[PDB]
RNA sequence: AUUAAAAAGGUAUUGUUGCCCACCAAUUUUUAUAAUAAAAAUAACGUGCAGUAAUUAAUAUAUUUAUAAAAAUAUAUUUUUUUUUUUU
RNA sequence: UAUACAAUUAUCAUAUUAAAUUGUUAAGUGUUGAUUUAACCAAUAAAAAUAUAAAUAAUUUUUAUUUGUUUUUAAACACCAUUAGGUA
């Protein structure tokens, strides 16, 4: 029968199914396609994906789409996942700003050690341990050094880990990512 | 009774009285080494960031001009406030003037069915970006919900610190050692020290203190990688036991075994 | 126009069609414009910057990225599943009659 | 049902100020040494004379963050 | 005196009526239950109770507020390995040990600071189990019913819109393509429950 | 703090008053990294003066 | 010990603990101690051998260069100085970044009267007020920033597009010419076998599979594209790549492996454009029921 | 500790009315008289001077006086009072208490609840 | 009271028609975004309380300084005096304003008034 | 030369070898007698295993189904156990 | 046998000052086939997005009006039965 296009039946490769709409060039997808990325010249396709993927998973797009086109649930379940989501996260987020709170105190003390050290060996000399070129001669020295932090400073590519999709037996959850039970 | 932010049974703060940094430092006051001190000076008032949103649910984003364009007419303007699919964010994570709201959820209506934005997608993600804050993680926004960039800043400070030890542990190393090359037999050392220290230990000159030492280096060349020639005995063969692999006995006391540790899947 | 003409072409070749100019217009001399020309290679030299590195050589990174997703794979197959996915329905029902 | 842990063992959050506060001791301590047969102690033997603020009252009682409730704090 | 005013002799001095009637909750709270440790409720650490609370749930998430062992974790050194596994895919007539030298530097300073940070973030629980942490002594707040009220506080006022009427009530849900495979006269879409 | 650089350099020129901080930066360009606590551990390492 | 498994080696008490620790290496041939000393102490004079502040400064003879100081030219300038360096400072320590951008911007930089409007003036231009607080560009305006098709897919009748769907139990492969026309069947998990009577449904639709078949799909891909181009007459010789457009669909785990296959044939197909289409549901028809609701 | 380190503004600690108000006090938390809570409530309402926050706008700009005068009584009380064999401990331990405190994290506010004897207590 | 929508209480010190805060059909609360500044969510709001504490201060006269000439010359604004004060003044609930009830409350769903907050568009002027 | 700690439910009450649920016989007693009346006492026999987050979580309404607890579906809901993106 | 509810906050069935109601959009063919499921069996598969303001407060609507059951499958999903169909 007629199923949508993230329904589990969707696209059938059987000896009746045959596939629907206009499938290359401009296509059934035309204005349905939710990513594109123009590949960079000499960039694999794995960074590209690993990005969109990892996008997806943070901010919780995955999730909901894994979610809603597996199963079927009532308007309130439906509710109390999402509300039950969203007080989880409000709840972990006064927590983190306790931490954090917390955080700025341990830094401020870290940066009062530095004084401390300051007034111990003097500023220049501090400067010094903190790699001032107070031993450029000339400016050659100083493109050596910042040279050195150019190639520090440039980002090689990161790769993001995406966790995997748990498959369980009758799928209570489709979102499993983890093998810890949750509440349905 | 609850502070509002986190909750927090007290109000905030680093110090509070005047007299506070005089007085713990008080014996090195009078001896006079707080004389150049800059810590006693930097930090004495220091006190907290407001860690706080002044916009809880922003009803200042957008700024006034934005509204103009929030129409169904400017694609660009509305992708700046959608996700990369063009789905909206939650109200918790870009919070929005609920007029903004009502004029984005209609414009997008609109624009879908005049064909003006694609039913799925962000097609000015990237022109966007310019709109969006973001964020260095080489600055930091004392506000921030972000618990990685707190403490990534506090290790970078932290690290500051760690580096000036190290450089001047290793500077009078440098010096303790180099008047060697500067005094060979002008004095420092005792008789007694003649007597007792002279002699091999674990602190002057061990041998190895360790098992597994290098002996006998030779020259000789690498060879090819792989020599061995596979074993008679097939270990693809086998299969892996773990759990019923030994006879255990179960510490549980009262009650019904957890179900989800055996008697669950997967 | 530029941007479309990709397409265009694409989709009925037999179509005959120009790439459309603006009619330019040019503020004070060639020189304000070559100064506009220096801004404009400028902000696609800071961008240059920012964009991506990405190393020298494509199939070097590729290389790279799939042997740690492998070592990803394999410090994953190690994790202990819960008790349900691992068991059949075999002692489920033993342990039910139980 | 499952409830934080600590439940039995929970403070009154309203009122258990109330036990603490000086002005109680002053009423109770003042009908006790009435009495006769009670030796006042000596922080009586003071605040005889000089009794506390009037108008310092709780959070708890008066809802407003905003008052300020004590000449000192 | 030298002990708590809150603990007796026997266990914790059981002040309102329930202590009377029921008390085993005087001396015991729990597996992780001394006798010191009664009034404390809280237990050591490291231990069963040691846990502080936050509006009530428990704070069991520590380690992976600092980004230690997370899989969130904040990572000290990337551009080094990357680099090193750069220089190892490329070729083998040269090797490059240097790369391995800035990188085994790299590790060498990670130790210390990861040292620090956890010791910062002990600090940060006894700071919070005593400025912060109620002792799992208020209601939770983290799951939808423990917030009922405020969703009646919505029924309400969906109820005032109808003339004061439908309490919970809620729009019958009509089909995928309701509007268009109705003929004129019948409802096309979803109207007010107390208009059905 | 006031009067106080934030940014001095060792090649920077010697500042003409005596403080801890123009002494210790001068002390730094001198004796090199001699640095000691106190001065009986200054007695300490030249041992009998 | 008995039908229970063997103790690790660090759960019994050290092997060695009755051995004292003067024992554990000898420190043995303390008779050379002595010899290799007076050896290093003859060698340092040997080394010199080879090879081979405090400058009295009277202070009135000074007194010149003081009294240049004197001079309320001088303290002008130590005015000016101090009064530049007492806005208060953000820097605190010496700052490596900071530093950096600073002296880039120097070789950045080394590669490098009319009547004050009164308030009067800018009360009575109201659109003044809103141009100083405004977000949008004033001048000519990059017509790149407007255009819908701008940052978009620009095809050309030679590409070939490539479907990976990941399925949850499963995955599969197929490609298309531009104007539509399948070139290859659906190669698919559970059609290369790979799938059933064997391991588990668990490992059914997993990464390896996609990898699998991605790969066993673009190997019988390439003949037969060189054969439709060579029925129209585009030889595609030698030193040629396809264009390509991945298009990814699932968010499951069967993906990841399948776009690494695509990775590894770089040499031969060349990937232009990577779109994901993955269907999202607003609302519609309702999905099968599972077993809590 | 607490009637120097925790109370902005404790009036002129010097002046003889509000140290006979400490030193009563102090006596009575001695001798088990009193609660330590009962004896802090008492001391930041004790009387001490008509229009009292109207003149402290006279002094403090946000009401938190020196710590000088907090401490010099609060030894000199201890001291009077027979409270230790010998003599210094006193002073020393008043002031040693405090000089850890300094480098906590929010040091002298206090959980209401935590700060002196209640039913629950901390480790 | 541990019935849901009872929870606010039996107030007398409000201006409402009911003594009995949970019957009064006008302004609903809102428990998860309201009463930073007030205490309790279910309290009146500081512009509106018609009891008044000792150390609190009491409400500004609207105004809508030229009539101090006679006095303190230094003497500036004084505490009381407000440009904009209102006692009716609607504050933003979101179950009244935003009502996410017949919907299944996805990012952009729920009806919404804007007649509660200032158009903050730059559309009006 | 391949380690463990910290969050959790009980209709039981020395506590799962704990309790309980309906039909299926006798009898007792009131009545507003619907396949075979209804209701209440009740300690047999025989089915099972419905319930105590309890072997596909429970609860309420709705509709269907039926040896018996009950089961299927449609909605609301926690007297069920929680897992937490302030524009990436 | 007679011999003193509450009226400041009490969950199952006697509602009541309220602004709604109406919107014609989407989606569909290339070709030789193991999709879904823990597992069975029937067997084309794609899809249906836009509205605020305004309506005045109380005093005789209680036989009146009102609280998710709905024509059209020659349109599906879904559900129920099991290849015959029911329902949607
Ligand atoms: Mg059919
Ligand atoms: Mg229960
Ligand atoms: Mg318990
Ligand atoms: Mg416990
Ligand atoms: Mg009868
Ligand atoms: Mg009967
Ligand atoms: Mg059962
Ligand atoms: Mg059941
Ligand atoms: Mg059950
Ligand atoms: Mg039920
Ligand atoms: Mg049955
Ligand atoms: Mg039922
Ligand atoms: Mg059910
Ligand atoms: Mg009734």
């Amino acid at each position: 029968g007629g199923y949508m296009m993230y329904h589990r039946k969707a696209m059938g490769t059987m000896k009746y199914s045959k596939w629907k709409g206009a499938h290359g060039g401009i296509s059934h997808f035309y204005g349905r396609t939710p990513m594109v990325e123009e590949v960079r010249p000499n960039e694999p396709i794995t960074l590209v994906d690993r990005r969109i993927m990892h996008y997806v998973h943070h901010s919780r797009l995955r999730h909901f789409q894994l979610f809603r086109s597996y199963q079927e649930k009532s308007n309130s379940t439906e509710c109390k996942l999402r509300e039950g989501e969203m007080l989880r996260r409000r709840w972990h987020r006064r927590l983190q700003k306790s931490f954090i709170a917390f955080m700025q105190f341990k830094t401020m003390k870290v940066l009062e050690d530095q004084a401390r050290l300051v007034n111990t060996y003097g500023q220049a000399a501090v400067n010094a341990a903190l790699g001032d070129p107070w031993n450029a001669t000339d400016n050659v020295a100083r493109e050596r050094k910042s040279a050195a932090v150019r190639r520090q400073v440039r980002a090689l590519p990161m790769v993001n880990v995406v966790p995997k999709h748990v498959a369980t037996m009758k799928q209570i959850h489709n979102d499993r990512f983890n093998y810890r039970w949750r509440v349905n | 009774r609850e502070g509002w932010l986190f909750g927090q049974q007290v109000q905030l703060h680093y110090h509070r009285f005047p007299d506070e940094q005089l007085i713990t430092n008080l014996s090195r006051w009078r001896t006079g080494e707080t004389v150049g001190d800059i810590a006693m000076q930097q930090f004495r008032n220091a006190q907290p960031f407001d860690i706080e949103d002044k916009d809880p649910q922003g009803v200042q984003r957008p700024s006034p001009e934005v509204y103009m364009k929030l129409n169904y007419k400017n694609p660009a303007t509305i992708s700046r406030f959608l996700t990369r699919t063009g789905h909206m964010y939650p109200a918790d994570i870009l919070p929005l003037n609920p007029e903004a709201v009502v004029k984005l959820r209609v414009a997008k209506a609109q624009a879908i069915r005049i064909g003006l934005y694609p039913r799925f997608g962000n097609p000015f993600w990237f022109r966007s970006q310019k709109f969006r804050p973001k964020a260095y993680q080489e600055n930091y926004d004392p506000t921030t919900y972000s618990t990685k960039r707190t403490v990534e800043h506090f290790a970078y400070n932290w690290v500051q610190t760690d580096r000036i030890r190290r450089y001047f542990r290793e500077l009078e190393a440098v010096h303790t050692s180099g008047s060697a090359s500067a005094r060979g037999s002008g004095g420092g050392t005792t008789a007694e020290h003649k007597q007792q220290d002279q002699f091999y230990s674990p602190e002057n000159q061990p041998i190895s203190l360790h098992r597994n030492n290098i002996s006998y280096m030779e020259d000789v060349g690498r060879s090819v990688k792989n020599p061995t020639v596979p074993g008679l005995m097939s270990t693809k063969g086998m299969k892996k036991k773990f759990h019923n692999l030994y006879s255990s006995t179960s510490t549980k006391r009262m009650g019904f075994s957890n179900p989800t540790l055996g008697i669950k899947k997967v | 126009p530029e941007s479309l003409l990709s397409n265009h072409m694409a989709e009925h070749p037999d179509s005959t069609a120009k790439p459309h100019e603006p009619h330019t217009s040019s503020s004070i001399s060639e020189a304000a414009a070559f100064e506009e020309r220096m801004l404009r290679a400028m902000v696609s030299a800071k961008e240059e910057d920012l964009k991506e590195w990405l190393g020298d050589d494509s199939r070097a990174l590729s290389e790279t990225i799939d042997d740690i997703s492998r070592e990803e794979e394999e410090r994953e197959a190690d994790i202990r599943v819960a008790r349900s996915m691992e068991e059949t329905d075999a002692e489920r029902e033993v342990s039910r009659r139980a | 049902y499952k409830m934080p842990k600590n439940m039995g063992v929970a403070p009154r959050f309203d009122t258990w100020n109330e036990k603490y506060e000086p002005w109680e001791h002053m009423k109770r301590m003042g009908r006790l040494v009435g009495t006769g047969f009670y030796i006042p102690p000596e922080w009586y033997n003071h605040f005889r004379m000089f009794p506390p603020i009037n108008h310092n009252f709780q959070q708890e009682k008066t809802l407003n963050p905003h008052n300020a409730s004590e000449p000192t704090q | 005196r030298q002990h708590d005013s809150g603990v007796n002799q026997y266990g914790l001095k059981p002040t309102n009526a329930y202590d009377y009637i029921n008390p085993t909750n005087l001396i015991n709270f729990g597996r992780g239950t001394t006798f010191d440790n009664l009034g404390v409720r809280r237990a050591g650490r490291g231990e069963i109770d040691s846990s502080p609370s936050h509006s009530g749930s428990p704070v069991f998430t520590q380690a992976k507020l600092i980004g230690l062992s997370g899989e969130e974790q904040l990572t000290m050194c990337q551009s080094e390995t990357m680099a090193l596994r750069l220089c190892m895919a490329k070729a083998g007539k040269e090797t490059c040990e240097r790369e391995s030298r800035a990188l085994d530097s790299c590790l060498g300073r990670v130790g210390h600071l990861r040292r620090a940070m956890s010791e910062a973030c002990w600090e940060f629980n006894d700071w919070f189990i005593q400025n912060v942490s109620d002792n799992h002594t208020k209601p939770f707040q983290h799951r939808p019913h423990d917030w009922r009220h405020f969703y009646a506080q919505e029924k309400l006022v969906r109820e005032r819109q109808q003339n004061g009427h439908a309490y919970g009530r809620r729009p019958k849900q009509f089909s995928f393509g309701a509007r268009y495979v109705k003929t004129d006269g019948y409802g096309k879409r979803p109207r007010l429950p107390y208009n059905k | 703090p006031a009067e106080h650089n934030t940014l001095s350099s060792l090649r920077d020129e010697l500042r003409l008053d005596l403080t801890a901080q123009s002494l210790k930066e001068a002390w730094m360009r001198v004796s090199g990294g001699v640095y000691f606590q106190s001065v009986d551990e200054y007695y300490a390492s030249v041992d009998g003066l | 010990r008995r039908g229970k498994p063997r103790p690790r080696a660090g759960m019994f008490p050290d092997k060695y603990r009755r051995v004292p620790m003067l024992l554990k290496p000898q420190q043995g041939g303390q008779q050379y101690f002595n010899h290799f000393l007076i050896r290093s102490t003859n060698d340092r004079l040997t080394q010199q051998d080879v090879d081979n502040f405090i400058s009295p400064q009277l202070p009135q003879m000074d007194w010149r260069n003081m009294s240049a100081r004197s001079s309320e030219e001088s303290i002008r300038e130590e005015m000016r100085q101090l009064a530049e360096n007492d806005v208060m400072q953000h820097q605190r320590v010496f700052n490596e970044r900071m530093w950096y951008e600073k002296e880039e911007e120097h070789r950045m930089k080394a590669r490098s009267p009319p009547r004050v409007l009164g308030g009067d003036y800018f009360k009575t231009r109201f659109g003044y007020s809103l141009v100083k607080n405004s977000e949008m560009t004033q001048g000519p305006v990059d017509y790149s920033q407007l255009d819908m098709w701008g940052e978009m897919p620009r095809y050309t009748s030679d590409m070939v597009f490539l479907y990976l769907v990941s399925r949850r139990r499963n995955t599969y492969a197929v490609a298309y010419t531009y104007e539509g026309k399948r070139i290859l069947n659906t190669y698919t998990a559970g059609n290369r076998g790979l799938k059933g009577g064997d391991r588990g449904f668990r490992s059914e639709g997993s990464t390896d599979n996609g990898h699998q078949v991605t790969s066993m799909y673009l190997n019988d891909l390439l003949p037969k594209l060189r054969e439709m181009r060579a029925s129209e007459g585009r030889p595609m010789g030698r030193g040629e790549k396809v264009e390509l457009v991945v298009r990814v669909m699932g968010f499951y785990n069967g993906r990841q492996g399948a776009v690494r296959a695509v990775q590894d044939r770089a040499n031969e197909f060349h990937v232009r454009y990577f779109e994901d289409i993955t269907p999202f549901p607003l609302n519609g028809p309702k999905m099968p029921r599972g077993v809590f609701k | 500790c607490h009637t120097a380190m925790s109370v902005l503004n404790p009036g002129d600690m010097r002046s003889r009315l509000i140290y006979n108000h400490l030193r009563i006090l102090a006596e009575s938390v001695a001798s088990g008289e009193m609660t330590q809570r009962t004896a802090f409530r008492f001391f930041e309402s004790a009387v001490r001077s008509p229009a009292y926050r109207e003149i402290a706008k006279r002094q403090l700009e946000g009401g938190a006086a020196t710590r000088l005068a907090g401490i010099s009584a609060a030894a000199d009380v201890m001291r009077r009072m027979g409270l230790t064999r010998r003599p210094m401990s006193s002073y020393f331990e008043l002031y040693q208490r405090i000089v850890e405190r300094s480098e906590a994290m929010t040091p002298w506010g206090f959980p209401p609840l935590f700060q002196f004897e209640e039913r629950l207590s901390l480790e | 009271a541990n019935h849901p929508n009872r929870q606010s209480g039996i107030q007398f010190l409000t201006h409402y028609n009911t003594h009995q805060r949970f019957r009064v059909n006008k302004d609903y609360i809102d428990y998860m975004h309201w009463g930073k500044e007030q205490g309790q969510a279910r309290l009146p709001h500081r512009h509106q309380r018609v009891a008044f504490d000792f150390n609190d201060q009491l409400h500004p006269t609207r105004i809508g300084y030229a009539w101090f000439a006679s006095q303190d010359p230094t003497f500036g604004h004084h505490p009381d005096l407000s440009s904009s004060f209102d006692p009716n003044y609607r504050v933003f609930s979101h179950p009244e304003h935003w009502n996410k009830m017949f919907t299944k409350r996805r990012p952009g769903e729920g009806d919404i008034d804007l007649s509660v907050l200032p158009s903050r568009s730059l559309l009006g002027p």
